[PDB]
């Protein structure tokens, strides 16, 4: 009962690229159908992290929820939440990840922002996030309004403090900046608080899975 | 609705402060950046930096770095734009703009500049008050043109604006040009006025010009000749 | 000259379509806000049948379809520079709307008075009048040399007949104004230009 996912690769189809959400969902799947060389994956340029490790993580999987971790909408009151890009485009429409946000600044401020999420879901929840890295000091101050940001992501099996690099990377449609991605797997019952003061492509649906 | 009203006209010495302000109504002041923008006589636009009312972050062009300051007072919902040590170069007339068009996409994120205001002149002169010197700008055959000469007078030197001209006490009217007036680099004010005449009536016809200049309390009369 | 590049003049009849073009390092990739100045007025910021806006490389175009008398101004485009955090603004377009027949100027120039040169001073005072559009350039020379320095040139405004003038001013020394064989002003309007001589004789 194999997952097809057409001309996605993974990384597309677990961030959310526009393109792949015109795939069926499935709540379970024996294997990943996945073209050699696919067309749409990180449609936003940049590494993402432990990619081999989360591909076998995901091979099987006889459970499959995705759920909105952080609420758009209610989770970042201070915050603007309707950041989009040309690299991410829809219907020939600026867009973005179905399951990540783009933050950034409101009415000239980004507050330092804290939100946790605890695993009530008895099942491992796999979460994704985002450390954007701007092209130059422009795009850092007129996004995030501060020049020395960090991201913070804790769990009892994750710890990492981010800081962005700002510098031009080679233009890779169309952008000179870039975003990392990163993921781990919540246990039931756990807690992850996500820290930062700029630059964090926030989680906004996230994934309940079983294996077996 | 949305508008942005700036105080009144300067004129100051170089060396002292110059401060500008911007009254924002119409909309929650803390929403958007405050730019500023001047225009120097003749040319086009130049910005000079922003301010965001809400923060009290700034950000200055190179060129006016160091020259000048922005603040903000949300109490009143003013900015300010202030020339701590003013020059003749400052001559000019000078905007606040608010940047409230959102941009659409992260890829350009710069709020576009969607209200400004009416613009405060800014004049920068060492002068004081000066009334001015009237030379005639003589008929010859340099200045004619076959039945029609031309003749003038020239304004020099006078602080501050403005001067009006007329010509045989206000008898002449047809024919007559008075230009605006050029603040030269003396920082005194100066302009022309001319008229055309049948070039018959010269050294027939008497051509007087009369300049008043209110501010020095002084008029001239000077007769035009060939 | 300026960081963003646009022609200097546009002139159109009523009804007729003007383009305004502004040239710039990744213009195609980003909004190129439009400014409208009106003599005596602020800028405001064009907002959009008739007109139009079309990116394109380094290419931005500004279109206004079927052009009437309130259209006429000077246009300024504008971007922000990403890399060095700076607002920069297009050189300007006079857009003239084509409503009076054109006209070459007439160029009156005068010598230093004698009166002036007795009060140890000098100016030359050239007269610009007549013209339409309402443009010019002025340019000075001492024995066809360039001047460019204390020359002070009005911005051209109406004459009773709808026509516009303009003025420039060179002062000098009365030393400077003994020492050449003559002076010029020289006044170019629509390709064609016309030069005004006086000599301390
Ligand atoms: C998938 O990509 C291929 C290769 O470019 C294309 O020809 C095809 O039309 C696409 N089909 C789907 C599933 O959208
Ligand atoms: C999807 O893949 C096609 C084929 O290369 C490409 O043209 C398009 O830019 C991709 N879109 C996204 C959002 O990845």
């Amino acid at each position: 009962a194999p997952l097809q996912l057409g001309n996605c690769s993974v990384a597309g189809w677990i961030l959310g690229n526009p393109e792949c959400e015109l795939l069926i969902s499935r709540e379970s799947w024996s294997y990943i159908v996945e073209k050699p060389n696919p067309e749409n994956g990180t449609c936003y340029p940049g590494h993402f992290a432990d990619y081999e490790e989360l591909r076998e993580q995901l091979s099987s999987v006889s459970s499959f929820e995705r759920f909105e971790i952080f609420p758009k909408e209610s989770s970042w009151p201070n915050h603007t939440t309707t950041g989009v890009s040309a690299s991410c485009s829809h219907n020939g429409e600026s867009s973005f990840y179905k399951n990540l946000l783009w933050l950034t600044g409101k009415n000239g401020l980004y507050p330092n922002l804290s939100k946790s999420y605890a695993n009530n879901k008895e099942k491992e929840v796999l979460v994704l996030w985002g450390v954007h890295h701007p092209p130059n000091i422009g795009d850092q101050r007129a996004l995030y309004h501060t020049e020395n940001a960090y991201v913070s992501v804790v769990s009892s099996h994750y710890s990492r403090k981010f800081t962005p690099e700002i510098a031009k990377r080679p233009k890779v449609r169309d952008q000179e900046g870039r975003i990392n991605y990163y993921w781990t797997l919540l246990e039931p019952g756990d807690t992850i608080i996500f820290e930062a003061n700029g630059n964090l492509i926030a989680p906004r649906y996230a994934f309940a899975l079983s294996r077996g | 609705q949305v508008q942005l009203v700036q105080s009144g006209a300067e004129v100051r010495k170089p060396g002292a402060s110059v401060k500008v302000s911007c009254k924002a109504s119409g909309y929650t002041f803390t929403d958007n950046y405050i730019h500023w923008v001047r225009q120097a006589p003749g040319q086009g636009l130049e910005w000079m930096g922003w301010i965001h009312p809400n923060s009290g972050a700034t950000k200055y062009a190179q060129k006016f770095e160091g020259w000048v300051t922005m603040t903000r007072d949300t109490s009143i919902s003013t900015v300010y734009m202030e020339l701590s040590r003013s020059r003749s170069d400052d001559t000019a007339v000078y905007y606040c703009a608010r940047a409230g068009l959102e941009p659409r996409s992260v890829d350009y994120y710069f709020y576009g500049l969607d209200v400004w205001g009416q613009g405060t002149a800014v004049t920068v002169s060492s002068a004081s008050t000066k009334g001015p010197s009237v030379f005639p700008l003589a008929p010859s055959s340099k200045s004619t043109s076959g039945g029609t000469a031309a003749l003038g007078c020239l304004v020099k030197d006078y602080f501050p604006e403005p001067v009006t001209v007329s010509w045989n006490s206000g008898a002449l009217t047809s024919g007559v040009h008075t230009f605006p007036a050029v603040l030269q680099s003396s920082g005194l004010y100066s302009l022309s006025s001319v008229v055309t005449v049948p070039s018959s009536s010269l050294g027939t016809q008497t051509y007087i010009c009369n300049v008043n200049h209110k501010p020095s309390n002084t008029k001239v009369d000077k007769r035009v000749e060939p | 000259q300026s960081a963003l590049t646009q022609p200097p003049s546009v002139s159109v009849a009523p009804g007729q379509t003007a383009t305004i073009t502004c040239g710039g390092n990744n213009i195609g990739r980003k909004r190129v806000d439009w400014f409208q100045q009106k003599p005596g007025q602020a800028p405001v910021l064009v907002v959009y049948e008739r007109f139009s806006d079309s990116n394109s490389g380094t290419t931005a175009t500004l279109t206004i379809s079927r052009v009437e008398a309130g259209d006429e101004a000077d246009y300024y485009c504008q971007v922000w520079d990403s890399d060095s955090d700076h607002v920069v603004f297009g050189g300007g377009t006079k857009l003239t709307v084509l409503g009076q027949p054109k006209a070459a100027p007439s160029v009156t120039l005068f010598p230093p008075s004698s009166e002036e040169l007795q009060a140890n001073k000098a100016t030359l005072v050239c007269l610009i009048s007549d013209f339409y559009p309402g443009a010019v350039t002025v340019a000075w020379k001492a024995d066809s040399s360039p001047v460019k320095a204390g020359v002070e040139t009005t911005t051209p405004s109406k004459q009773s007949n709808n026509k516009y003038a303009a003025s420039s001013y060179l002062s000098l020394t009365p030393e400077q104004w003994k020492s050449h064989r003559s002076y010029s002003c020289q006044v170019t309007h629509e390709g064609s230009t016309v030069e005004k001589t006086v000599a301390p004789t």
